[PDB]
C-alpha cells in the first residue's frame, strides 16, 4: 500500500511535478465468473506528460480476490504465456483485506522528448477470481502529471 | 528505533506531493523494475 | 560479482540475422527472435548501440548509406569497404535521428528506426553486433524452446 | 628499417565473440546522452531479483484450498525446465545459459476474506517424505496470515555439484532440486482461498556460459 | 632445479587426440593412454586445465558449445571460428560444473566430465592443450613400451 | 601511418610446442579456487622421491635367503630398463624422457621372526668382483636388522657422461649403471626370510627431454 | 609405527576432526598358501567424511610376514604389475616384528563437495608370505571422521 | 637433545586427538604422497 513511481531515479531520491488534471471512468464489473487472466486493456491518453493513475474498488470484509494494475510502455500486444511476467512493468496489487485501492505514477517515457501515440496503457488483471461468503466495481481515477 | 511499517526502511527522499519536514521517507524497493514506492514520512 | 549476465558482454556478439541479401536496411529488428541476442534484444522497450557488420561470401566491396540518405540504385563515393579475404566487417555509428531506439511502438515500427541502408555487389551473409549496448524499461522473456 | 614479423596459422579467422572491434566509417560522432533516460538495466539477473514473476499450477498462477485431507496444497520441483517454472522470468532467462548456481526466493500471497485467518507452513526437501515431522529436521518456515499476507522462503542451494544444469529432464524426479512444498497447518478450514505463488532470484543467484538454444 | 619434468611444463604440448572427425566431444579421455601427455593425465586421479583445441583439415569453420549445452544437429550463432591457413587454434575455458575433473570414478566417467561439444565444417584432426594442469592424487605409472 | 612489416618465411606453421597462447572465447570466466584440495603435484619427480615404489625379483619383491654358500642374494644394475626396475615408478617414468642424471636410493625392509636377527651389507659396484674384500675398495655399507628393520642405500651416480640414456639395451652387462648387489655376512643362517627391495629417486635427481616412445 | 594422514595439507600442520562412530570386522586367514600379490579391496563404506581405519592383525614373536595396507582413491581396478606402485598411496606397513597394527586417516576426497560413490577403498595386499617357526587373522577397525 | 625416535623430527604441529601441549609432534614425511605421519609429543 502506497504510491508507486515506475522507473524512478535512483539519484533523485537520495536524502518537481504535480497532476494538473483530473479524470474518472468506470472499467469492469469485477465478478467471479472472471477466471484469472481477464485483461482490461486502457490507452493514455483516451505534450511530455507523466500520468497519475488511482485504481480504486468497493471490496467490503466479505470480499476476496486479487487485482494487478500495471502500466505497460508500449503494449502492442500481449501474448498467451506473457500475463505471468507483467510484473516486470510498474505495478500494484489491489487486494480486499490488504490495500483495496492502488496509485501508480510514471515519468514521460519515448525515443523523443515530445510525444504526439499511446505510450502507456493501464491494464488490469484479475490475478485471482473474486470470493464472497453484492456485486464489486472498479472506477479508475487518470490525471496527468507535468505537461 | 525507525518509524516504518514491515518492509519499509528510511533513506528515500520524500518526491513532491507528501508534506514531510525532513524529507525523509518510508521508501521501499518493489513494483516494477525501477520502481520506489513511498508510504509516509520518517520521524526519528 | 556476476559477469555473463552483464548486458554489454552478453550483447557484444555476432549475430547470423540474414542470409544471401545484396541491398537491405540495417534494422537491428532483423536479428531471429528466438537467438539469444534477438530474444534479450526484444525483452526491452528501449535500446542504444553502435553497430558492427561482418558480410561474409563472394562479394567485392560494400556500400553503406546513413540513416536518412536517400535510397538509389547506385551509390557513389558513399562509405564504401573492400573485401578482404571474402570478409567485410565495419563499424557503423549508431545514425538514426531519436534518442533512442524502440523495439515496440504503439502507433509496425517506422522507417526510421534503423542504423542506415547497405548495398553490395553480390549476395552477402551479414552478422550484426551490438557494440556498448544499452537496454531500457525490460519486457517479458519467455523460454524458446521446451 | 622493417619490423619481422609471422602471419601465425589458426589465427586470423572470422570469430563471432571475438574481443577486437572494427574500424568505424565515421569515427567522429558523438550521440549527445543518456543519461537521464528512465529504465535502464546493465544486468539481465538484476532484474530478476527485483520482478517476482508467477507461477503456472495449471494455467493459473494461485492455489485453491482443498476440503479433503491431505495438508498438501501443492508440491513442485525447483526446476526451471518444471512445467511450473515455464512462465516464469527466470526459466525464460535460464533458457539461454548453459549452467547457475544461488539460490531462489518464492513470494507467497494470500488472496482471501480478511476474517478467515489461515497458518501456512512452507518446507523445502533436499533430495522423500511428505510430513511436517520429517520436514522439522529438514529446512522448513512457518508463516501465519494474521501479520502480512506476503512470504518470502528462501530457497538454499544444495546441489551436489558447485553449478547445476538449467537444461535438464526431470518431471517428478525425487532428486531435481528440492520439491518445494507448501502445508496447511489448519485443518479447520472454512472456505475456498487462494494463494498466490512466486519466484525471484536469489541475492547470490549467477547464471553462465550464454547458450543459444536450437532444440 | 629441475625444469623438465614440471608438470606445468610437460602437459602444456599439443597431442594428438582423434583423426577424421566432424562432431566429438571435448573429452580429455580420448586422448592416447600411451603418448606423453594422454599417459601421465591417467597418473592422476583428479585434474583441471583451461584445454586449447586445434583443428587441421579442410574445414571451413568450427563451432563450440559449452558444456551442459543441449545437442543439436544445427547451430546458429553458437561460439564458431573460421579456419585460417586450414588451422583452426582456439582456447576453450574451463566448463565443467564440477570443481575438478576426475579420470576415473568408482561408480565409467559420467557425461559431465568434458569441457564442451564442437562440431566442425569437415572432417578434421584434433590437437588438445592443456594449459595451466594442475594435477591431483597421484597413480601409478607404468612403462609404456619395453 | 602504416607499419611496415616483412612476413618472414619459415615461422608461422602449426608447432605442437608453441609458448604462444590462443584466443579464448569466453574470456570472462572465473573458476573459484582449488587451494584447499588435497594431493596436489606440481612435479613429477617429487613424487617419485617421497614414494618409493618395489623392485621385480622374478614376479616378487622380496628376495628369499639362500642355505647354500653364496653370500649373495641378488645381484641387478641400476638401469630403469632392466626387468627389476620394470614395475617401478621410475622406470614408467624413465620411459617417456630421452635422458637422466642423479642418484637413487634403495630402501630395504627385512619381513622375517623378530627373534631371528640377521646382518646385511649391501655394495655397489662401479663399472666385476662379486666379494667384500673388493667391494672394500668400493662403494658400500651394512646395516643389521637388530637396530631398524629400515635401511636406505644412496647410489651415487658414477656414469662418465654428465647425463645418462634412459633407453638402453644391456641384460646384465659389466659396465651397466654400477651392479647394485646385497651380501648378507652371517653364515649362520636359521631359516627362511625375506627382504623388500625399492627404489626412490635421489634428492639430486634430474630426467630431461620429454619423448613419446613409439617403439 | 604410528598414524598416517593421507594427503595432508602442509600448512594444516605448521606450528578440527574426530572419528564419530565405530565398527569391527574381520577381513581374511593370514596364510603362507597366499603368496605376493593377494589382494582383498573393501569398499567404503561397506555426507563429506574422511576416513580412519585400524587394520590390525594377531602376531606373535614366532609370526613373520609384511601386509601393505592402503586406501587407493576410487579403485575401479588394478592391472596386473600395477600392485608394485600401491606405495603411491597412503599406506602402512604390517610387519609381527615391527608394528603389527596399522592406522590410517584419510580426508574427504571427490570432484564435488558432497558425496553420494565409493571414494576410498581399503587394499589389503600380501606383501611377503607368512613364515613361522596358530593362524594369523587381520581385523579391521573402521571410523568415520567429520561426518 | 629432541626426544624422538629415530627418523621422527619436531616442527610438526599435533593434529586433533593427541592432546600434546606444546602442539608439537615427532612427525615423519612418509606413507604416500603429502602423508605426514604422528607418533608422539615433542619435548625440549
Amino acid at each position: 500500500v502506497g504510491i508507486t513511481y515506475g522507473y524512478a531515479d535512483a539519484d533523485s531520491f537520495r536524502p518537481v511535478e504535480q497532476a494538473e488534471r483530473f479524470f474518472k471512468e468506470k472499467l469492469f464489473d469485477w465478478t467471479s465468473d472472471k477466471p484469472f487472466g481477464t485483461l482490461y486493456v486502457l490507452e493514455l491518453p483516451k505534450m511530455r506528460n507523466g500520468w497519475d493513475v488511482q485504481v480504486s474498488a468497493t471490496s467490503t470484509q466479505f470480499n476476496g480476490g486479487s487485482l494487478l494494475v500495471a502500466m505497460v510502455p508500449e503494449l502492442c500486444s500481449l501474448k498467451d504465456r506473457e500475463e505471468f511476467q507483467l510484473s516486470l512493468y510498474p505495478h500494484q496489487f489491489i487486494n480486499p483485506r490488504t490495500n483495496t485501492t492502488a496509485h501508480i505514477q510514471v515519468p514521460y517515457l519515448g525515443v523523443n522528448r515530445h510525444d504526439q501515440h499511446q505510450a502507456w496503457s493501464l491494464v488490469v488483471m484479475v490475478l485471482t477470481p473474486l470470493t464472497t461468503e453484492g456485486t464489486v466495481e472498479v472506477y479508475a481515477n487518470i490525471a496527468p502529471t507535468n505537461v | 528505533e525507525n518509524n516504518c511499517p514491515d518492509g519499509y526502511s528510511c533513506g528515500y527522499r520524500c518526491r513532491s506531493g507528501w508534506g514531510c519536514s525532513g524529507d525523509e521517507c518510508c521508501g521501499r524497493r518493489g513494483g516494477g523494475w525501477g520502481s520506489i514506492e513511498l508510504i509516509a514520512c520518517c520521524s526519528s | 560479482k556476476r559477469v555473463h549476465t552483464d548486458v554489454a558482454f552478453v550483447m557484444d556478439r555476432f549475430t547470423h540475422v540474414l542470409t544471401n541479401r545484396t541491398a537491405f536496411a540495417v534494422d537491428l529488428m532483423d536479428t531471429n527472435e528466438k537467438t539469444l541476442v534477438g530474444a534479450l534484444l526484444r525483452a526491452a522497450t528501449y535500446y542504444f548501440c553502435d553497430l558492427e557488420i561482418a558480410c561474409l561470401g563472394e562479394h567485392e566491396r560494400v556500400w553503406w548509406q546513413p540513416n536518412g540518405a536517400p535510397r538509389t540504385t547506385t551509390l557513389r563515393d558513399n562509405p564504401m569497404v573492400f573485401s578482404h579475404n571474402n570478409v567485410t566487417r565495419f563499424a557503423v555509428p549508431y545514425t538514426a535521428p531519436h534518442r533512442l531506439l524502440s523495439t515496440r511502438y504503439n502507433g509496425k515500427l517506422p522507417s526510421t528506426f534503423n542504423f542506415g541502408y547497405v548495398t553490395a555487389d553480390k549476395p552477402v551473409d551479414v552478422y550484426y553486433r551490438m557494440k556498448r549496448a544499452e537496454l531500457y524499461c525490460p519486457r517479458p522473456l519467455l523460454p524458446g524452446y521446451d | 628499417g622493417i619490423i619481422p614479423v609471422a602471419c601465425f596459422d589458426g589465427y586470423g579467422g572470422f570469430q563471432n565473440t571475438d574481443p577486437k572491434t572494427a574500424d568505424p566509417i565515421y569515427g567522429y560522432v558523438y550521440n549527445p546522452s543518456r543519461n537521464d533516460c528512465h529504465g535502464r538495466y546493465s544486468n539481465l539477473l538484476d532484474v530478476a531479483e527485483a520482478c517476482p514473476t508467477f507461477l503456472n499450477f495449471d494455467g493459473k498462477p494461485y492455489v485453491v484450498t482443498k476440503n479433503n485431507g491431505d495438508k498438501v496444497m501443492t508440491c513442485f520441483d525447483v526446476a526451471f525446465t518444471h512445467k511450473v517454472h515455464k512462465n516464469t522470468f527466470l526459466a525464460g532467462l535460464a533458457d539461454y545459459y548453459a549452467q547457475y548456481q544461488g539460490s531462489l526466493n518464492y513470494h507467497f500471497m494470500y488472496t482471501g476474506p480478511t476474517h478467515h485467518k489461515a497458518k501456512f507452513m512452507v518446507a523445502y526437501i533436499p533430495p522423500l517424505p511428505k510430513t511436517p515431522e520429517d520436514a522439522a529436521h529438514c529446512y522448513h518456515s512457518e508463516w501465519d496470515t494474521g501479520l502480512n499476507s506476503q512470504f518470502t522462503f528462501a530457497v538454499p542451494y544444495v546441489s551436489a555439484s558447485d553449478f547445476s544444469y538449467t537444461h535438464t529432464d526431470t518431471p517428478a524426479m525425487a532428486t531435481t532440486n528440492g520439491w518445494v512444498a507448501v502445508f496447511q497447518v489448519t485443518d479447520t478450514h472454512s472456505a475456498e482461498a487462494a494463494v498466490v505463488v512466486s519466484v525471484s532470484a536469489g541475492p547470490d543467484l549467477e547464471f553462465r556460459f550464454p547458450v543459444d538454444p536450437v532444440r
